[PDB]
């Protein structure tokens, strides 16, 4: 090998490999298998806050 | 100021008293006994601009590659001129190149540390085109080729820098040999001279044999060796310059020529010395100069009017809107006009016209002791006298004001005596500043103090009777009251229209004083018409030369008119009662005792300080930068001066590029108005004093240096930088000004700001070096984009007037010489390792002797060929099923097999070296396929095999081809084979790299010690060289420089000397 | 010469001479301000005009 | 460019075409997981934030503000830009 | 502060950089696969409304 | 098959001079230093500063409105290059509202 | 050391005097 990457391999793929994770699944407030809500009880507004 | 001292005491010596301090112990024994821009704004370093040169000037030195057969069977040991052992004047080898080699021959005083040395091309040199732009490259065997011009620029640059020298006159003699009958040779210093006087000469060899190099000196003119021309002037002194044939190179000879040319415009006499002196003096110094024939001394120092100005533009520039860049100017100005004035304070002169002032002691306000306790006076408050005169040459940049510490706090009230006092010290203190807003500031102090005791009408509410006196320092907050003076009622406010009145009147007025001379100097200043220095105050010269007290100017008028109007204030109706009778006789005794106080300040301002000013500007790390002065003309103050160093974004004109890119300067000088009110009402002179013995014993010691002459030098330095770094940012990209360009054929990338800010720091970084200069050079202009660059200058008035200055660009000798330079590479790029055209990697297999550098005709072929393939941007390729043959899309949508004549551009091979490495590789090397890669320029390494046995060169063109990158390239290997003086047997010889345009003009001779060469590439002597030599109607002073070298001219070498200015101009102590 | 250089041709007062003007101001016209140069300019051309007129 | 030789075939089997109504219908999925709060999307600009630092070829410096400057407004500007932080996030 | 400043490298070449900066990105690329759920994920949708 | 973007986008090509009005973010940064030139110009709107401040002000305005930064190129010539490189390659494509 | 002039003190730091 005769060529080093100018913008990088290495520092290019951490930053591809960081972004690549999928979206947080928000599950707060979706029903459960026995019908309870799973979640917390917190206020809404306060704890959007 | 108290410097009590306390412990560790000692004994004295004259007396054996034991004494209680150190500091006690000595003042005892004296009773017995009794940044960076700062610094080069004052001391700019010196270039060296005359360096002398004992050698001969060349730069192509001849050097052998491989060695001759001298021992041989055909030819007898005894036919060689190497067996004898005859110093030749070419070296006695099978192959003979000539490299570039600067001052290879030299023997310099002072050295250029910038050196453009190269091997020969067998070796490896591609370090010298890796240099400039190449961070990000691996392999220390590669290039970018994208920053070749950009090396190669700098190359020339360096070559140019190296080669300002000017030739030196050694010594000759005569020669006792029969050869060259009756010829002065000319000897050189160094530990040996033998190996010279064969080296110098070539028509002085022996011709015995039948070689090339004795077919060439026979072929040679008898008659032209050594000097043959001199100017002989006085007996037993050196001759002043001495015309020579010798071994030399076209292009340094040309140089040096035109740097010479530069100088001897340059050069000036002891006479116009003499008589720039005695101008600038005044006649206060008489300097003499010798009446006889001279030795013809060289003094580079006159310089044109237009240097000067870029230079003054270039300080401005550099000194923005920073007070401590200039503060120490000012305060160096200071102390050296305190060297000169005669102006010396006795402070007790207050006090002792003071004492005698009739008061009660049961009063309680003293205005004696009140005025006395404000003005507190001291010793050391006088530089700031000083620096309020020094502010005067200024003017341009500094605006000198008074702080606001001085201005009472609130403005207090007339109703106090303290108040009145500082009203006073501030009325005689604002006349002296440059500010041109001291008139209307004057008014409102004294409107601020009385509020509510008279009111005047004054514009809108922010700016009113009340506001702070110091925040009208803006020509647009001038009152209407101040402006027409009929809108102040004179009945309920009388005290307000007579101060108005008196400050339309009694104001003092602009003049002029003649300063320097332009004859050698030049005149460095602008928005003024050279030769002139504007002045605050009017100056009246003196006829006398025995300065006595009087009264009739403008400073002592206008103290009188002051204490008037605070007679007629104190005086008044409504302010009367409020005070005691004996208060205010009091204050009547002592207003009348100060009207008529005997100082000398304001005759000596009046009448010999412009004088000092004149004498001291010549002279002077920063010459004086001024604008016009305005006494109450509000529509004539200037409100902003800029400079400009780019254009905007397309228009080339910087008259019309001027008014949207400039950069304002000015800053302002805060000053202490207490001093200067002290300074104006203490001033005496000697007891006895005549001004021309006085001022012929002061100036004398001053005009003994050539620090002026030095700045100077600086400024044509300086000029011709700039110069040449728009040359050459204009040669890598377009830019305003109009250039030729030589170098297009050099691949070159897409230059951005960056990449010419990068080029401007390498080419300031190379000047400097070469001048031998430390300080800032040509920095100021980096701070922008140096692809457009301009250089101008102006000032705007209030009413909208703007005035500007656009100083012509002139020449340079050293922008001249590298264009020089690259039109005579332009056809001897072989001879700096670079050719042209481009390559073919075709197999080629025979026992011929062609050189590769020179192909024929036949295995050539470019665009024009009929069925040949031309690859473009895509480049697809499909691979091969069932033994169907790989194909490659070709520029017009063709598939096409892997066979033919293929041309591919560098960058693409670099974009996909891997994947044609693989496929193309296999082909290539057994096979029927050809690629005409198109560069346009590369560097070439030789590779030499005997031709009697196998050399395949496979080798070399696949580590190549391996180590292509799409960052770098190395250098193209070729396979050249060796001459043979005799028969030879003939061997197979593989072929794969081939150049396209004939590139064998580094080659000089071919078996230079045999009859004659049989097999190989050859080339005798070549004539087209040596025109002098073998032409016998060639006239002696005939260069063909844009085609060729010629390796022999005749050069002219000098014998001035240099002595300093001091040395040969003697001035009468 | 920043103000301006007034030169009277024709038979001058005491042979050949040039008039600078300087800062001075004319203020006896209430709403213009006047400087030297021009008043000087005002009133010669003022005379002119009477002369001609008689 | 790209290229992606093969060999003919008809076995071959890869499905990953979809319409744009699905792709809809995914976007609004992932736009109603939001729920208005900054836990879900500060990663994604954070991430992108980092992805674009690490491709883009400039370079920032406040050495040019410094050099421009050379040292009052100059000063003061200087002192409120604060050449010395080197966190553009 | 980003905006007053800021500059390229001296020797930038923007056809070589992208090239190199692209190649380690569309390498570590999940496009397909998300183009893969996108179906069941409408599918879903569908079944269970 | 669009993008929008809240700036304008010209082809890519790095050799346009810095100082370019043709550039609409230069062409407001200019217009920006204009408008506090004139207005710290007559020194009026400033009662209270007891120097004359407005030559240095108009001083560094204008070495602010003629600095040297090259960010306003890179915004309009590159960064919807890799904008546009990035979009279809992220794991949450583009949500945008004109 | 520095001295005062109205009240004789002597005062070490050159700026206290003041
Ligand atoms: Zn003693
Ligand atoms: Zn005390």
């Amino acid at each position: 090998e005769h060529y080093k990457a100018r913008p990088g391999i290495a520092s290019v793929q951490k930053a591809t490999e960081s972004a690549e994770l999928p979206m947080k699944n928000n599950d707060e407030g979706t029903p459960d298998k026995r019908g309870n809500t799973k979640g917390a009880l917190v206020n809404e507004h306060v704890e959007a806050r | 100021p108290p410097t009590a001292s306390s412990g560790h005491g000692y004994q004295c010596h004259v007396c054996s008293a034991v004494l209680f301090s150190p500091l006690d112990l000595d003042a005892h024994v004296a009773s017995h006994g009794l940044n960076r821009k700062t610094a080069q704004l004052l001391h700019a370093d010196t270039p060296r601009l005359v360096t002398w040169d004992a050698g001969l000037c060349t730069s192509f030195k001849i050097v052998p590659i491989v060695p001759a057969q001298v021992p041989q069977d055909v030819l007898a040991y005894t036919f060689f001129t190497s067996s004898y052992a005859i110093q030749s004047p070419f070296p006695e080898a099978a192959v003979s190149r000539i490299v570039v080699h600067t001052r290879w021959a030299s023997n310099v005083d002072f050295d250029r540390d910038s050196s453009v040395i190269m091997a020969p091309p067998t070796e490896n040199n591609i370090h010298l085109f890796k240099q400039l732009l190449n961070t990000e490259t691996l392999s220390v065997r590669g290039a970018n080729p994208l920053m070749f011009r950009a090396n190669v620029l700098h190359m020339l640059l360096e070559f140019v820098l190296d080669n300002l020298y000017l030739n030196r006159h050694t010594g000759f003699s005569q020669d006792h040999t029969p050869f060259t009958e009756g010829a002065n040779l000319r000897s050189l210093p160094g530990p040996d001279a033998e190996k010279w006087y064969s080296i110098m000469y070539p028509t002085r060899m022996g011709t015995p044999n039948v070689s090339k190099i004795c077919n060439f000196v026979a072929s040679c003119v008898r008659n032209r060796v050594g000097r043959f021309d001199r100017a002989q002037m006085m007996n037993g002194a050196m001759s002043e310059w001495v015309d020579v044939f010798e071994t030399s190179d076209a292009l340094t000879v040309s140089i040096r020529g035109r740097w010479m040319a530069r100088l001897a415009r340059m050069n000036i006499n002891p006479t116009e010395i003499e008589w720039a002196l005695t101008e600038c003096a005044q006649g206060y110094v008489t300097v003499t100069s010798p009446y006889a024939p001279s030795v013809n001394r060289l003094m580079p120092y006159r310089i044109s009017n237009a240097e000067r100005q870029i230079s003054q533009i270039i300080r401005v520039m550099n000194i923005g809107n920073n007070a401590t860049v200039i503060q120490p100017v000012l305060q160096d100005i200071s102390v050296l006009l305190q060297r000169i004035s005669p102006l010396q304070i006795d402070p007790t002169i207050i006090s002792n016209t003071m004492s005698t002032v009739s008061e009660s002691t049961t009063q309680t306000l003293s205005p004696a002791s009140s005025i006395l306790g404000k003005l507190r006076p001291s010793n050391s408050d006088f530089s700031s006298f000083r620096v309020a005169l020094a502010g005067w040459l200024y003017n341009g940049v500094v605006t000198t004001v008074i702080d606001d510490s001085s201005y009472p706090k609130d403005g207090g009230s007339v109703t106090s005596l303290e108040n009145l006092w500082d009203f006073f010290i501030l009325a005689l203190a604002l006349p002296l500043t440059t500010d041109p807003c001291a008139p209307v500031k004057a008014f409102m102090t004294l409107a601020n103090m009385m509020v509510g005791f008279e009111t005047i009408p004054m514009d809108n509410q922010i700016y009113t009777q009340s506001r702070r006196a110091s925040a009208f320092s803006t020509p647009h907050t001038w009152p209407r009251c101040f402006m027409n003076i009929q809108l102040i009622s004179p009945i309920d406010a009388p005290i307000l229209r007579q101060w108005a009145e008196i400050i339309h009147r009694y104001w003092p007025n602009p003049s002029q004083i003649r300063y320097g001379t332009p004859n050698v100097f030049g005149s460095a200043n602008l928005f003024t018409p050279p030769e002139v220095l504007l002045l605050p105050i009017d100056h009246q010269p003196a006829n006398v030369t025995t300065p006595t007290l009087d009264f009739t100017n403008e400073l002592t008028n206008w103290r009188a008119r002051v204490c008037e109007l605070m007679k007629n204030l104190v005086d008044n109706q409504r302010y009367q009662p409020g005070w005691t009778q004996s208060l205010v006789s009091s204050m009547r005794g002592t207003l009348g005792k100060l009207k008529l106080i005997k100082s000398m300040t304001p005759m000596y301002l009046q009448q010999l300080a412009p004088v000092e000013l004149a004498v001291i500007a010549p002279m002077l790390p920063f010459p004086p930068f001024q604008v016009p002065y305005v006494r109450l003309d509000r529509d004539r103050v200037p409100t902003m001066v800029g400079v400009t160093r780019q254009s905007r974004d397309t228009i080339t004109q910087p008259a019309l590029s001027l008014s949207t890119t400039n950069t304002t300067v000015g800053v302002p000088l805060a000053l202490d108005a207490r001093a200067i009110t002290v300074a104006l009402l203490s001033g005496k002179y000697p007891p006895d004093l005549v001004t021309n013995v006085w001022y012929a014993d002061a100036i004398y010691p001053m005009y003994a240096d050539t620090e002026v002459f030095s700045n100077l030098q600086r400024d044509v330095i300086t000029c011709e930088a700039v110069q040449t770094l728009v040359t050459l940012v204009a040669q890598i990209s377009e830019t305003q000004y109009p250039v030729d360009r030589y170098l297009d054929w050099i691949p070159s990338l897409r230059a951005s700001a960056a990449t010419a800010a990068t080029f401007a720091e390498w080419v300031n970084t190379s000047m400097k070096t070469a001048f031998d200069l430390s300080d800032m050079l040509l920095e100021p202009l980096l701070s922008g984009d140096p692809r457009m660059t301009q250089l101008a200058i102006q000032y705007q008035q209030y009413n909208g007037r703007t005035f500007n200055v656009i100083p012509e660009m002139p020449g340079s000798v050293i922008a001249d010489c590298v264009q020089l330079t690259a039109e005579v590479f332009n056809h001897e790029y072989n001879l700096f390792g670079i050719a042209r055209g481009d390559i073919i990697i075709g197999r080629v297999q025979s026992t011929h002797l062609w050189s590769p550098l020179a192909p024929p005709p036949d295995l050539v072929f470019d665009r024009d060929t009929p069925g040949v393939h031309i690859f473009g941007r895509d480049c697809r390729i499909s691979f091969g099923m069932n033994g169907a043959a790989p194909m490659i899309r070709d520029e017009t949508g063709m598939m096409v097999p892997f066979e033919g004549n293929w041309i591919f551009p560098l960058a693409l091979w670099q974009m996909n070296t891997r994947y044609f490495n693989q496929q193309f590789d296999a082909w290539i090397k057994t096979g029927e396929l050809r690629i005409r890669i198109e560069m346009g320029a590369y560097p070439y390494m030789l590779h030499y095999y005997d031709p009697r046995q196998y050399a395949n060169a496979w080798n070399l063109t696949s580590a190549w081809l391996e180590e292509i990158t799409p960052t770098s390239i190395p250098s193209v290997p070729f396979m050249v084979p060796i001459s043979s003086d005799h028969d030879i047997s003939s061997a197979p010889a593989v072929q794969y790299i081939i150049s396209t345009e004939y590139n064998d003009r580094s080659l000089f001779c071919t078996n230079s010690s045999s009859p004659q060469t049989i097999a190989g590439p050859d080339k005798h002597i070549p004539v087209e060289r040596y025109n002098i030599l073998t032409n016998p109607d060639a006239p002696p002073t005939q260069i063909q420089l844009p085609e060729v070298v010629d390796l022999y001219n005749v050069v002219t070498r000098y014998a001035y000397e240099t002595p300093p200015i001091t040395a040969v101009v003697m001035g009468v102590p | 010469s920043s103000a301006g250089v007034l030169v009277h041709y024709d038979k001058p007062t005491n042979g050949n001479h040039y008039i600078l003007g300087t800062l001075t101001q004319m203020v006896s016209a209430p709403p213009h301000i006047i400087n030297a140069t021009d008043a000087l300019l005002l009133e010669s051309c003022l005379e002119q005009f009477a002369a001609n007129v008689r």
